[PDB]
């Protein structure tokens, strides 16, 4: 993916910027798919992030990770729900199967810092599904 | 192209929730 | 519990009578007419009429009333489904709904009439169902209706499987002369052209709110349709359960599924208007458009509705954009624009006559109407989630939807 | 489009215009409006309604629009006040105590939103007796010059003689015709 690889150092650079602590409406590109991101495409988007560097051990942040979904949606018509981790306080799961990322503490689990980890076995391992079967079905 | 937004492809589900 | 379904004219004269009952005499209907008239001219006419112990509850038509005569304590809401099943599966087979076609489709109609509604007890309303066993150009009854699905005929084969989407959105607000917004409520409309082989299992799936909670995903962009109406192949149970929309797809175009919840975000269209109406001199119209709407978004045949002087006469408008013409058969000028790119700001300065000679009374203050429709906007947010068709044999779908943006009851209160 | 019919027309002659005659009953206005029309002092009962007519002079169809000073009839003059171009003012300076009834009514009628591009056209109608003012005591009892945005001209004219309605005419002409 040659967009994909472009926008990776953009948006690494835009989350370094933002710190780890205007426009209204909602438009859609006319024929750009929207779809929730699949268990293939969030492992092959883990293992892009992990191979080019960036978000293994970056500060886990609300903005940066919204950017990143933001970019993410962009660049792949993927619906920004799937970067979802579970709740703490300690190590949170991501939420979509398939996911090689996830967050563990660095030092109330809001005010937990936690930065991205990379994790092969949870593209393998529900770990979410196993700790919340309720919010899996 | 048709007046009112031209139409999108529908996925098949949430595979972000298995 | 009618007695007797029959359609009328302007004339008074009943079209087309079919009794269900037997328990209303024929010739009551002779006493509606004058009824009415004398419920209009009192305004005291309202559709559901009594002569006597008889109630004669119906609607009024593009060109005929549907009055169906009752006697007994019969459901008025009852009565009112049939009358707009009977007006649904009328305008399905007939494209007009007019004394042409009632005078020339009386060999199916009177068989429709017949099948549709035995003792007062209506047992079929799908058009598509019922067009398989009353035609107008006889076998055996479809197994569609015997059967539990009675909204999706079994055996329908296509050379592809497409279904087209509509999401409709109705902007509907309510401003009052002070400039305040009362009824800011957006109604959606997930409206579906199921065109696919076999009977498929559709199960329709979006970013609900409600959904995005119960599975954990409550942060991100969630619709919250304070009313949800399904359709009747979707499932009640299964909404109820866990919120999965299940149902079968019909044959056609058809509402599956329709939302309904307030809105609490700036109008996208802010209009300011004035009125420096001379004393029987002269008018001035200082209206002015600003789009709140997003820029991306285009706003395709704006028409806000001005409701200028009934009398006035030798009107002048100085606009910016936009074709502004006044029509005297509605008496308002129509501000009429092609082409609104969001966040465009439209000001107009209208100037007409009146007569010295002032008006015996009063007219009243119309609303200001604006008729904007962008497509390509989902105001709301929602967006389409998954949509699993399943099929026994087994079929690759290719599903498709779009997203359209209207003005609903978008009204706005004259000072 | 075209406009050659347009400058043929002008070539000869193609603006009329129009015009106006109020004031107080008895006021010459009647006998004024024979005299431009025919030319001559012709006498006329008190104007119950109200005279149309036209005069053609300079190649324009000056249509003056008399008006009665009936008490009944001085709030009918707003009907006149649609599709009026001009406006003419006739003066009763032969009665003292009807002077500020006129000044009045020409008040009430100068603040009307919907006449402003009538300009002013003051005429000294009954100028055949010692007691009639000058052509400033009248403008200046009437605060003429304290009409803003009014363009006002005074002429006094006789109505047993008729002089000073050519001058009037003339500065009428020059008001509302600007071109050569
Ligand atoms: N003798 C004489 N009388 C004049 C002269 N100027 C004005 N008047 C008087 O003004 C009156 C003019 O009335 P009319 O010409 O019929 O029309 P008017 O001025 O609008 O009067 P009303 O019809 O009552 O509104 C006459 O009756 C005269 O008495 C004048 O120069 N000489
Ligand atoms: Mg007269």
């Amino acid at each position: 993916s040659k967009s994909s690889v472009i926008g990776w150092p953009a948006v690494r650079e835009r989350m370094r910027r933002a710190e780890p602590a205007e426009e209204v409406g909602f438009p859609v590109t006319p024929q750009v798919p929207l779809r929730p991101m699949t268990y293939k495409a969030a492992v092959d988007l883990s293992h892009f992030l992990k191979e080019k560097g960036g978000l293994e051990g970056l500060i886990h942040s609300q903005r940066r990770q919204d950017i990143l979904d933001l970019w993410i949606y962009h660049t792949q018509g993927y619906f920004p729900d799937w970067q979802n981790y579970t709740p703490g306080p300690g190590v949170r799961y991501p939420l979509t199967f398939g996911w090689c990322y996830k967050l563990v503490p660095v030092e109330d689990p809001e005010r937990e810092v936690l930065e991205w980890r990379f994790d092969s076995r949870l593209a393998f391992h529900h770990v979410a599904r196993e700790l919340h079967p309720e919010y899996f079905k | 192209d048709r007046k009112g937004g031209s139409y999108s492809q529908a996925a098949g589900s949430d595979s972000a929730q298995s | 519990s009618a007695s007797a379904v029959y359609v009328l004219d302007l004339k008074g004269k009943v079209l087309i009578c079919r009794n269900y009952r037997g328990d209303v005499d024929m010739s009551e209907v002779e006493h509606f007419m004058p009824i009415l008239m004398e419920k209009e001219e009192e305004g005291m006419l309202s559709p559901i009429l009594a002569h006597g112990g008889v109630r004669f509850m119906w609607i009024k038509h593009n060109n005929l009333y549907l009055v169906a005569t009752s006697k007994k304590n019969a459901c008025v809401s009852l009565v009112f489904s049939f009358l707009y099943k009977v007006v649904q599966v009328f305008s399905e087979y007939f494209k007009e709904l007019e004394e042409e076609s009632i005078r020339d489709n009386f060999v199916i109609i009177y068989e429709l009439l017949d099948e549709l509604m035995d003792f007062g007890y209506p047992q079929t309303t799908d058009s598509k169902i019922l067009q398989e066993y009353i035609t107008q150009e006889a076998p055996r009854p479809p197994a569609t209706v015997t059967n539990a699905v009675s909204w999706r005929s079994e055996g329908i084969k296509y050379r592809k499987n497409e279904v087209f989407l509509d999401v409709i959105e109705a902007v509907n607000l309510l401003v009052s002369a002070n400039g305040n917004v009362l009824r800011s409520e957006i109604v959606g409309s997930i409206k579906m052209r199921v065109f696919l082989s076999g009977m498929p299992e559709l199960r329709l799936g979006l970013n609900d709110k409600v959904l995005f909670d119960n599975t954990g995903r409550g942060k991100s962009k969630s619709v919250e349709l304070e009313d949800v109406k399904f359709h009747q192949c979707v499932r009640l149970s299964r909404f109820e359960n866990d919120r999965t929309i299940s149902f079968i797809p019909p044959d056609g175009e058809f509402e599956l599924m329709s939302y309904r919840l307030n809105t609490h975000v700036k109008p996208l269209i802010w209009i300011e208007s004035v009125i420096e109406k001379h004393s029987h001199s002269r008018i001035e119209y200082m209206v002015k458009a600003k789009s709140q709407f997003k820029r991306r978004s285009t706003a395709n045949n704006v028409e806000i509705h001005i409701p200028v002087p009934n009398d006035a006469d030798s009107p002048k408008f100085k606009t910016t954009v936009g074709s502004v013409k006044w029509v005297p058969e509605n008496s308002e000028i129509v501000w009429s624009v092609k082409s609104f790119p969001g966040g465009k700001e439209y000001l107009m300065r209208a100037h007409f006559g009146l007569p010295s000679v002032e008006a015996e009374d009063k007219e009243g203050k119309p609303p200001i109407s604006v008729k904007f429709e962008i497509p390509y906007f989902t105001t709301s947010g929602i967006q389409v989630r998954y949509l699993k068709i399943i099929e026994k044999s087994g079929y690759q779908a290719l599903p498709w939807v779009r997203y359209i943006t209207q003005n609903g009851d978008y009204q706005l209160r004259t000072q | 489009g075209n406009i050659f019919a347009n400058l043929f027309k002008g070539l000869f002659g193609k603006k009329e215009m129009r015009i106006l005659m109020v004031g107080l009953d008895a006021a010459g206005k009647t006998t004024i409006l024979y005299k431009l029309k025919l030319g001559e002092i012709v006498t006329t009962i008190p104007t119950i309604g109200f005279n149309v007519e036209t005069v053609e002079y300079k190649n324009i169809s000056f249509t003056v629009w008399d008006v009665g000073g009936q008490d009944k009839i001085r709030p009918l003059w707003r009907h006149y006040f649609q599709n009026t171009q001009g406006l003419i003012f006739v003066v009763d300076s032969n009665d003292r105590e009807r002077v500020n009834e006129a000044r009045e009514e020409l008040m009430r009628m100068l603040a009307e939103d919907e006449l402003r591009d009538a300009v002013l056209l003051v005429f000294a109608n009954k100028q055949d007796l010692p007691n009639a003012m000058n052509a400033a005591e009248i403008t200046d009892k009437l605060g003429l010059h304290s009409l803003r945005h009014r363009n006002w001209y005074i002429q006094a004219t006789c109505a047993t003689s008729g002089d000073g309605l050519y001058e009037g005419l003339d500065w009428l002409s020059n008001q509302l015709r600007n071109q050569k």
